[PDB]
């Protein structure tokens, strides 16, 4: 995507 | 390829639901609502959610969120979510249970924790909003720092939300 | 239960007017305008008002404003009011005569005094705007302190408004 | 409503 | 008086195109797009432009921009311009080639230079944006000083744009 | 229009 992978992961899944 | 519409859903005859969309029991969909899982698919609209006139739900071909059922969705809308007049929910997008999205607000490429209240004329993009946060009217939330700083929802906010639905 | 449409009104065939709506002489309603007094009712649209494409007029089940005729309305729109592209007027709402509501602007739970000019991409919520005030583009007006502070409409503002209608 | 009564009255009626 | 629609255009059956509108080869027009050159006319939509759902293109009776062909238009949209969900392009308006207009953004009485990226929930009014500028989400651009100050488009911005189309 | 002529000319034509 356009974001850093760890940030896209917060959107995909959340902490 | 065709929408699953729960027999207990109330979908207006003039609403447009296209593609791989699951509409749960008790969902209300106003006239002049557009739900197209024709690019990004699938979409889930959870029990007793409300979509008001002008609301659009669309999704990017690529990019997903993890549903509560552990399946991948372009758009996951939880239970009793209120998507009000002219709101845009654009996948990838997660709205947790009991969220409120106010007039003319946008959620795009974002995860909104349960029990959050997004007010009017706001943008939520590229962030995870923790459960139970308040996004004031006119806010432009585009960074994780901004989303982690949002204030908590107060009872007056949920009472406001219940009044508007 | 059905709209009263003045024989001298010009309502586009594709406009959707539903419920207890009174449309006065000389009102123009574009295609793709939605006026639904199906929740909050009644609505009054005063003489020679103009509603442009994308405009929505809706209203909450509860909450009213006092009309000039001393009757209660969900939505009172006065005479020669301009409700431009994509504006949302949500009852309870009063727009006094000669008001202008610019592109993509919202009036909700608010009273706007006559001769006020609301510019583009603005929100007016929960306030009384005194007669003859100007709301700049992008303004988010949600408190009485903010509404009492607005600047006065100048002749250049009304000339701008007349150009856009 | 959600506002103070005197504020809802400014919206209902105006000063 | 009637639209010229290039045989290689893909216009959705439910899109509404009215009046003196030229749609070039490879233009895609989604359902629930409204292009009315019924007041301000003519409109040009250049090759391989994309108009998404909710997009409106309208124009004032008076006021024009100079097209690349040296003719006068209410609305000139260049080639490969992306007009996304709920954007409003209101003549007089020029969008140069390869421009992107993000969700819920407005261009009115303005010239946007080629290769510019307008992000989400923005207003561009009364200005010339030089070629290759970036307008951040939520920006309200209403003066030439503001438009001359905008930052340049970076490669990450165009990659973002290509992802959304 | 509503703008200064030289400003409407930047919109009509551009520099
Ligand atoms: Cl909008
Ligand atoms: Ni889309
Ligand atoms: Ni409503
Ligand atoms: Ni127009």
């Amino acid at each position: 995507g356009w974001l850093a992978p760890e940030q896209q992961q917060r959107i995909y899944r959340g902490n | 390829a065709e929408p699953y519409i729960d027999p207990a859903a109330q979908v207006h005859a003039i609403a447009s639901i296209i593609g791989d969309v699951r509409i749960a029991a008790g969902v209300r969909v106003a006239a002049g609502v557009s739900i197209r899982a024709d690019e990004g698919a699938p979409f889930q609209v959870g029990k007793e959610s409300i979509l008001q006139e002008g609301a659009v739900i669309h999704g990017l071909e690529y990019g997903r969120v993890l549903g509560d059922d552990q399946a991948d969705y372009s758009v996951w809308i939880g239970q009793r979510v209120a998507i009000t007049h002219k709101a845009l929910i654009h996948g990838p997008a997660y709205l947790g249970d009991d969220c409120f999205v106010g007039f003319r607000s946008t959620v795009f490429n974002a995860r909104v924790g349960a029990g959050s209240v997004i007010m009017m004329h706001a943008l939520v993009q590229d962030v995870e909003i923790p459960p139970g946060r308040y996004v004031p009217s006119g806010a432009i939330i585009t960074t994780q720092q901004q989303a982690d700083r949002l204030p908590e929802v107060r009872p007056e906010d949920r009472e406001f939300a219940r009044h508007i639905i």
